[PDB]
RNA sequence: GCACCGUCUAGGUUGUGGGUACCCAACCGUGCUGUAAACUGAACCAACGGGAGUUCCGGAGUCUUGUUUCGAGACAUCUGCCAGAUGGGGAGUUUGGCUG
RNA sequence: CGGGUAAACGGCGGGAGUAACUAUGACUCUCUUAAGGUAGCCAAAUGCCUCGUCUUCCAAUUAGAGACGCGCAUGAAUGGA
RNA sequence: CCAACUGCAGACCGUACUCAUCACCGCAUCAGGUCCCCAAGCAUAGAAUGCUCUGGUACAUAGAGAAAGGUACACUCAG
RNA sequence: UUACUCUCGCGUUGUUCGGAGCGGGGGCUCAAGAUUGAAAAAUGCAUUGUGAGUUCUGCGCUAAAGCAAAAACCUGGGGU
RNA sequence: CACGAGUUGUUCGGAAACUGAGCACAACGUUAUAUCGUUUUGUUAGGAAAGUGAAGGAACUGAAAAGGGGCAACAGAGAACCUGGGAUUAUAUUCCAAAAAGAAAUUGCAUGUGGG
RNA sequence: CGGGGAAACCCAGGUGGAGGCCUGUAGCGAUGCUGACGUGCAAAUCGCUCGUAUGAUUUGGGUAUCGGAGCGAAAGACUCA
């Protein structure tokens, strides 16, 4: 059965810290635990081992990017605007 | 009255770095006859974390350009690098993430870090975590060109200057609450001894400007002049204003 | 330059007529100064005179002579 | 006014094995043999050619009114000396007498 | 000299008249400040008078709790609830 | 030159004892303080607590002995 | 190797693995043990089977915290 | 208290011979005055700090290679030995003598044997 | 892994071993008796009781910062009674 209702992973820190501050930590807390997509290969293997480091357990590659998310959204703008400044 | 905290920190003793556990200073390389008149291609080795700093390190390595040998450099690596990726530096480098480029061959409008302030200093500018810098134009006849920095100020720079292509990595490291002393203890543990804080309406008058009194209380404004001996320059130093900001914040800094 | 009395923070003691710090002078000059640092330095020989020979605006020369 | 210091150049324009496919001269260019999204190879102590066994040259251009290079620049915290403000950050000292 | 700034140091009012029993004043005049204490809270670890007044708790309570408020001298990051 | 075999030679300093309710600091053989290693049986959840084989010890001024009043890691009391 | 065709299969107490090659047959290698002997009875004192504990070892390797360096030694790439 | 005795190592610990938080000789600068400062972010000093591989005909002579000389851990790195003894009054993985009670490992230099 | 649902999802049973989590030795401290002692065992100790005990934890050796100064989660605390 369900062992929780609200706080999946922060009910680890009891009653102490917090409503607010609890649910906004929680939602990084997710990601930085989760199994992302590897562009090389095909997997959903890369785990982060520490801030801003991802390691893929299939390819055994090691990539730089995000603290808790393995690509920031403003990395993906910044891609696409080089793209097409090398295109002209 | 006794010496303040804040004039005893600039002796050392105590107060210095913590840099045991660090690989080094990071830097790009040597601004020499093969960046200048061509390129120099790379190979991405390891990718790292040194304790104190919040951005990914890289590990590249190179080949010597007048002797049989190998050379290893240090670099604050750019979101998206991976090992066994290939970084070009030079003046004919093409425009990637990764590589390393005169500012004069640069199309405006383009995102970059670890900028040179000066030529052949080997990156100073934007090199915090999640941080970049905007191109905004060139000028030809003086050979130079402007910027916009992350505090929000413009600066112009001589085009021999170099910059690589891309944002800092690991951003979006200050969105997550603390949550814990504990969590800040270790935090500054890489970094040096300054933390806890203590307020200064809670020292004495012998050691404080603002300590003393029946009650909690500074006796006088907590703005000084920008003359103010050591000692005395504690508090809000040559503020141009106080109070919470109404409308559109402005650019710090000066003139 | 003028000499600069050797106190911690330029902090004095004592009556307000020994304060100065900065506006005091030595009373032995520097071409005395430059034969005894070389005599000093050199314990072998013996100082005989000296005599100026240029000058700018941060340093003196002299020039000494000295026998064996 | 004329001589001398005082010259060179990449590149562009005009059925299997072993080989050939130039030279022009002039302008452009300015010391150029490699890449033009990326995803982990190697490279050192000369091969060869020419002039008189063993040398000396080339391969690997020459020259220096001389600065290691880059950015500023006779301004400037750049040095020293005079002068004026500010200055409990700090030092020294004082903070009367009579008096149910 | 002339501008800005309070999550800078800090500050944030008095007099009389007035409704079909009386009482009280929604209302109206008057002197005045840089501004005249807003939302809240209270005889509170902040109320002199004071063992304030009403209710509850006991056979009996200068004690406790809940209310009331002209608050000697409550009050908003000198942070209020 | 390399492999076993064989022959000869292997220098200097420390080494007793203690590590504590008597060997160290506290004026002292002071109920204070002082880092590390090995850790048996039964009860029991047990490195709690109680008793025990091996090892260790009987050293702390003693004898006689129901005053009042005391101290106690000693008790009990009708309504 | 039509292994995952239409509930695919192997495996741990446990948070998973496979066309970037699972499972089955046959092998190569590493680590920790077991067994046979020399030592070794010539010594010591006057026996070989199960359960419980035990960090050597193996199970390959919280974090805005990601876990020292060098001497010495080993192997290779070239060359002789 | 008095007199007389007792501590035995190729392998145990240290040093010879590592580096760390760090120290500060030289060098340079400063100070009336060195008894002051700099001296590991690969690293001294306006800074000429390398003294021998091979050679070449048996001692000489000189190519190469940037960044002077040291110290700081008896719990980090490193480190070739084990049992038995009827062997003391007191020492022992240190003593035991040809049947060493005995069995090993390791360093330096030489001599055969075999191979090349 | 069982049940329900058109779908989004919902209910129930195991496994696992997180936390500046709780009871509690050693350790690190010091609340009350305003206990003992108060020419002491002691120029701050003793007994019972008590706080915490996986962490902002406790501890050995080495090393760095001092007197118009050092250090201080701030008591004018500590710097060989
Ligand atoms: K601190
Ligand atoms: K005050
Ligand atoms: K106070
Ligand atoms: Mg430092
Ligand atoms: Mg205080
Ligand atoms: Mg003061
Ligand atoms: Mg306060
Ligand atoms: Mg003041
Ligand atoms: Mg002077
Ligand atoms: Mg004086
Ligand atoms: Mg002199
Ligand atoms: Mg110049
Ligand atoms: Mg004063
Ligand atoms: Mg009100
Ligand atoms: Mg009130
Ligand atoms: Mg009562
Ligand atoms: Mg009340
Ligand atoms: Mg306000
Ligand atoms: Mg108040
Ligand atoms: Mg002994
Ligand atoms: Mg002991
Ligand atoms: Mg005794
Ligand atoms: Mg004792
Ligand atoms: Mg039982
Ligand atoms: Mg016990
Ligand atoms: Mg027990
Ligand atoms: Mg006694
Ligand atoms: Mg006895
Ligand atoms: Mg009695
Ligand atoms: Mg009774
Ligand atoms: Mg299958
Ligand atoms: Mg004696
Ligand atoms: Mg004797
Ligand atoms: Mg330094
Ligand atoms: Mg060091
Ligand atoms: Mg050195
Ligand atoms: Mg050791
Ligand atoms: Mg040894
Ligand atoms: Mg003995
Ligand atoms: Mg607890
Ligand atoms: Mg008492
Ligand atoms: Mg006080
Ligand atoms: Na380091
Ligand atoms: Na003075
Ligand atoms: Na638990
Ligand atoms: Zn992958």
């Amino acid at each position: 059965a369900k062992r929780t209702v609200k706080m999946g992973v922060m009910g680890r820190y009891g009653t102490r810290y917090g409503a607010n501050p609890r649910k906004r930590a929680k939602k990084l807390e997710v990601s930085q635990h989760a199994k992302h997509f590897c562009s090389f290969c095909g997997k959903f293997a890369f785990r982060r081992k520490a801030v801003g480091i991802w390691r893929c357990d299939g390819c055994s590659k090691t990539v730089a990017g995000g603290a808790y998310t393995l690509s920031t959204p403003n990395n993906s703008t910044v891609r696409s605007t080089v793209r097409r400044l090398r295109e002209l | 009255g006794k010496t303040v905290l804040s004039c005893r920190k600039g002796n050392g003793s105590v107060y210095q770095v913590h840099g045991h556990k660090r690989l080094g200073p990071a830097k790009l390389r040597i601004l020499d006859y093969a960046e200048r008149h061509g390129y120099m291609r790379g190979v991405v080795k390891s990718i790292e974390h040194e304790a104190g700093r919040g951005a990914a390190l890289a590990r590249v390595e190179f080949r010597h350009p007048y002797k049989f040998r190998r050379v290893k450099e240090l670099m604050v690596a750019p979101e998206g690098m991976f090992t066994g990726q290939s970084v070009f530096c030079g003046q004919k480098a093409p425009l990637a993430i990764g590589n390393v480029l005169p500012l004069g061959q640069i199309t405006e409008g383009c995102i970059v870090c670890n900028v040179e302030a000066k030529p052949g200093d080997r990156g100073t500018l934007a090199r915090a975590s999640g941080d970049y810098c905007i191109i905004i134009s060139h000028n030809h006849e003086t050979g130079r060109t402007r910027l916009k920095l992350p505090s929000g100020q413009k600066k112009s720079v001589p085009s021999t200057s170099r910059a690589m292509i891309g944002i800092i990595s690991g951003g979006g490291r200050i969105e997550k609450p603390v949550l814990k002393a504990g969590n800040s203890f270790y935090r500054f543990r890489g970094k040096r001894n300054c933390w806890p804080k203590v307020r200064g309406v809670a020292r004495n008058p012998v050691e404080h400007p603002h300590g003393g009194g029946n009650h909690q209380h500074i006796g006088h404004p907590s703005t000084v002049s920008r003359h103010s001996p050591p000692g005395q320059k504690v508090g809000l130093i040559a503020a141009r204003r106080t109070g919470r900001i109404r409308g559109g914040k402005a650019v710090k800094g000066a003139w | 330059g003028g000499r600069k009395r050797p106190v911690h923070k330029g902090i004095t003691y004592g009556k307000p007529k020994t304060s100065g710090v900065l506006g005091m002078k030595l009373n032995k000059n520097n071409q005395a100064v430059a034969e005894q640092r070389l005599g000093k330095r050199f314990g072998n020989l013996r100082v005989l005179n000296s005599y100026w020979v240029n000058m700018d605006s941060t340093f003196k020369w002299y020039e000494v002579i000295a026998v064996d």
